[PDB]
């Protein structure tokens, strides 16, 4: 007797079993056997847009509900969230781009909890941020624990987004006549210390 | 994961053990021997050539040439071909085994003739033109179809060279590309009888060596009889 | 001087497959003549090596009903005592449901040991009755119909109270014979006095008539499993024992 | 650096992180945090049919591809199988019914690997079985390790069912005039030592 | 007598050693070996199949399939059939032994072809459609009716599966139900001669394993050629 | 090399290694995601978003850099202990597979660059294997896999 789903039986009897767990002398697969971490605490490509010469300063290149985005069949983690009601966790975001050295400018990526409200765009550095500069780096990583008003996030029917990742133009992207006037961008996200609670058959 | 990124142009860095994702030890194989040990692999005597006698008291002399040029049947076929082009230099004895097919009560003889010596014209069935004395002298073997029907004798590393090779050009490809030659002469074969066929297969020996790896023959080169 | 002479014995190039010593191959296809280790990977570790594995698993040999209409001392069912027995069968898919014990011994000429008849009752906690199981030592062909329930008590037997918390009676028929082993004569055209397959017959008498109210079946079915302990078979042969139509 | 999904970056930089894992002083949920076992190695109701007076002897009351059945959104384990290609495991089955003591008869439940082929129905006891007798028990349990020709089962596109649970009438179900002439039956199944391999976005 | 009464429905209680009446120890058997030891039993190479050549330079390729479906002659017959259905999984080499009947002075060849590879159409006598090179490569054997009249060579556990089985359905029953295939090609068989018949028998080896017991085939399934 | 060898065997197993070499100029800039989808040599994969692809094991690479090669070690993942050289058989059969899946090269970040440099960047794909094991000798000159 253990685990969930208990069974109470009056006219009981013993269990019949044969053989035991056989450990492969020659494994049929070398990858770590699926585990909470294997399928849940791994990276996934959330969103991906473009950044042009047209994009003026402070232009929001992307406003994402990191969490909500992950909750989608497209990603394996869904398989763990799709069957649990609540869940608390931490997040690690990784945003990367590929500007040609002939390009110049910069972007700022900040993990703002809940909503940007009316916070001064100029102080987005206060939040867990990552500054991108063409002449310097083309990638940034951010990791944050659980920050919410509630003790967990409700997937099936959320109250308010846990994280709203924002990406604005920190310094207009200008170039010399001839150079590509753009640069695609991608956003990677993953759960950390994924704590799942309450198994449910629901879906919405 | 450090071996997931490197500069292959650098001979050193290219040797860095590759590793991208987390894996577990493969384990143990269920079969005893390792099928990739050249010695054990080619240990399986592979196909070489085959011919058929038409008239009586005649003889056939086929050479053992690595020449990638010489296309079969007048050359190295199938596996043997493929193999002897994976490396540049070869030397060492070879355990030849020839199978007899058809006829019966046919007396026969065979001798190994080293490279660079007198020997009946290659890949051709004709009446031998050698002194029985000469033939025997090089070390020969007699046999009869009825009593046996197969012969397994080893071929010596008797050559004035340090090694032989297949991948070569015209000249050298005509001297340094041969192990030696074999010659089978029949006797008492009234064609009123069935046909007489011979199958030759070669197997590598423990005393055989292989030096310097070459780039395997491109598929278009690998031919078969 | 080479001098290794050996005379060519009889049976030149003769083939024999009666045993492994001669059945085993003289050469191999496997490269380098390698071999193979063990591997219970996808076998759950359940490696079989003996036929005992089957001859010890009680399989369903036959089913017989015990109606209230059956009076005291009335023979309900008669079964020969030999592993080759089984009468179970299903219409469609068409098949003669042979038993484990049977399917094994069917490939042997001889056998010996204690056969085990397991009886399973399918009543309701409201019935009530007793059935006497009697083993009459002998051969598979002995008119037994002329035996009172009383007379039957002389031979070794056992009675059983159907109505109860338990449900199975195990009848271990001791090996009793004038011969060390019995033979699988079920292959021969006819029968011969002496060449027997069973050591006797088993009988199911009605010790106490089946009683019950009225809101429960007017009878009670009984499954008869068959297996063997201290079993021994020898002398390999092939034959798919047919059904013993009682 | 670890886990799957590796990233090779030329113009690299360090990762920015804030705070650390905060352990709830007062948990917001008392159930074991989701794990491979929590959501995968638990019991689920596979199939459920009826057994009547009409059902003749040996009648197959149910032929189920236990495995294939589990692979379905209806059950949480799906969330783990839906994203892995291959997987080896063991199984624990539990079949239960509810015959009124005024009923009599019996059933046999056997876990047959692959297919029943032409095996003698009368020898189904050879396989991991569980005998049910009205007058006795109303439930049975069976547990078996991995038994297959291949080193794992392919969900997306299977070769042949790992297990084919069969339930036949071992002894006709008769009763006395007035008693209910039937009895529903349920089948519970669960994975044991669930070894998942090869993450895949596929579905079929 | 306590083992005379028990509840078979309970897996535990059912294992209680049965005992009804007072018995004495059976004793000792008069024969050395135990005929019920699968290894020793099947050690007696049993019958598999048989075929007959009609025309010259032809070939027959029969597969070794456990499939309970495939009814003989195009399938497992007699004992072999029965046996390979008592359990679910099989793996390990098998000592095949083939007997030749009739003809004489007929040169022949045979090779084992692993499951999932090119091989001449099964259960059919036709002119081979394989490169002599390919045939030999898989490891072959030549022989002559006159000199012998029987061949005993072992068959390897060369398959991409962990094990094979007979009791299966359509699909799997078409891939995971085979050990491998054997192919015998004759040569020099002027039909003006007697007929040529072949008998194949299989014996289990010590390196052979058997996993998980199944319910034996119902009598109606046990067929015979 | 790898091919010409294994082509002479019926079975194989181990971690195949796909080495990718970039031939850009210190002025380009882009990323390519390499994704391995476990399965068999015949699985329609065209219906997989770059996003969906991240579910399976994969790796992205920044082309523009001091380095030039990404090494992709595809772990042996299969329902069978070994795969077979079915490339000899007439047709294909569900189960008899030669590969453990397919590899994909997606365009993570569009290739950017000025104008005085190529409008693209070529990539050589080397192939080798580690922890390789082959058995069951056979003959066959594997033809070209016309993708
Ligand atoms: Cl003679």
């Amino acid at each position: 007797g253990a685990s969930y789903f208990t069974s109470v039986d009056q006219s009981s009897v013993h269990t019949a079993e044969v053989g035991s767990h056989q450990i492969e002398p020659l494994k049929t697969s070398v990858d770590k056997p699926g585990s909470k971490k294997t399928q849940g605490e791994k990276f996934f490509l959330i969103h991906s847009a473009r950044w042009l010469t047209t994009h003026a300063l402070f232009h929001e290149v992307a406003k994402l509900d990191v969490v909500k985005l992950l909750y989608n069949e497209q990603f394996a983690v869904q398989g763990l969230l799709r069957y649990h009601t609540y869940a608390r966790f931490g997040i690690e975001i990784q945003v990367q781009i590929n500007p040609t050295p002939f390009q110049q400018g910069g972007l700022i990526c900040a993990m703002v909890p809940g909503d940007q409200s009316y916070g001064s765009i100029a102080s987005l550095t206060v939040y867990p941020h990552g500054l991108l500069n063409c002449n310097i780096n083309n990638v940034v990583r951010i990791k944050v624990p659980f920050i919410y008003t509630r003790g967990a996030y409700h997937f099936k029917d959320p109250q308010y987004p846990v994280w709203e990742l924002t990406i604005r133009v920190w310094s207009e992207l200008n170039i010399g006549t001839g150079t590509s006037a753009y640069t695609s961008l991608n956003v990677l996200a993953r759960f950390t210390d994924l704590e799942l609670h309450g198994l449910t058959p629901l879906s919405t | 994961p450090v071996g997931a990124i490197t500069t292959i142009e650098d001979p050193v860095l290219a040797k860095k053990v590759p590793e991208t994702f987390p894996e577990l030890k493969p384990g143990e194989s269920r079969h005893t021997s390792d099928h990739m040990s050249i010695y054990k692999f080619m240990g399986r005597s592979h196909f070489l050539c085959t011919f058929t006698f038409n008239s009586n008291n005649k003889e056939y002399t086929f050479p053992i040439t690595l020449s990638s040029t010489s296309n079969p049947p007048h050359g190295l076929p199938s596996t043997l071909r493929w193999f002897f082009n994976l490396f540049q230099l070869y030397r060492g004895p070879l355990d030849l085994t020839i199978i007899i097919t058809g006829a019966t009560d046919v007396d026969g003889m065979a001798w190994f003739t080293p490279v660079g010596l007198a020997v009946d014209t290659p890949w051709v069935e004709k009446e031998s033109a050698l002194q029985i004395d000469y033939k025997t002298a090089l070390g020969a073997v007699r046999f009869n179809t009825r009593r046996t029907g197969n012969i397994q004798i080893r071929l010596p590393w008797y050559s004035y060279l340090y090694a032989v090779s297949g991948a070569l050009d015209g000249l050298g490809d005509k001297t340094d590309s041969t192990f030696g030659l074999v010659s089978i002469q029949i006797a008492n074969y009234n064609h009123s009888d069935e046909y007489l066929s011979f199958s030759c297969y070669l197997s590598v020996t423990e005393q055989s060596e292989f030096y310097f790896p070459r780039a395997p023959l491109n598929s278009n080169a690998m031919l078969s009889t | 001087m080479m001098r290794n002479e050996t005379r060519v014995s009889t049976t030149e190039n003769v083939v024999n497959l009666s045993n492994y010593e001669d059945a085993r191959a003289k050469m191999s296809f496997a490269l380098d003549q390698e071999d193979w280790k063990s591997d219970p990977s996808q076998g759950g570790g359940i490696k079989i090596t003996h036929f005992t594995t089957w001859t010890s698993i009680p399989t369903l040999a036959a089913q017989f009903p015990f109606n209230a209409s059956d009076s005291v001392g009335q023979q309900i069912k008669v079964i020969p005592v030999d592993p080759y027995f089984f009468q179970m069968t299903n219409t469609n898919p068409d098949q003669k449901c042979i038993t484990a014990l049977a399917s094994i011994c069917q490939m042997f000429c001889f056998w010996r040991g204690d056969l085990v008849f397991d009886f399973q009752v399918f009543p309701t906690k409201y019935h009530s009755g007793r059935l006497l199981f009697c083993f009459v030592p002998g051969n598979e062909l002995i008119d037994v119909t002329g035996i009172t329930l009383k007379q039957a008590t002389t031979a070794p037997c056992a009675v059983m109270d159907i109505a109860g918390v338990q449900s199975t009676l195990r009848f271990r028929v001791p090996w009793i014979s004038d011969t060390p082993y019995r033979v699988n004569r079920y292959t021969k055209e006819a029968h011969q006095k002496g060449e027997y397959t069973a050591i006797g017959k088993l009988i199911v008498y009605c010790y106490n008539r089946l009683t019950s109210p009225s809101n429960v079946a007017h009878h009670v079915r009984v499954n008869v499993y068959l297996s063997a302990i201290n079993l021994e078979c020898f002398a390999p042969l092939y034959h798919a024992m047919d059904v013993t139509t009682q």
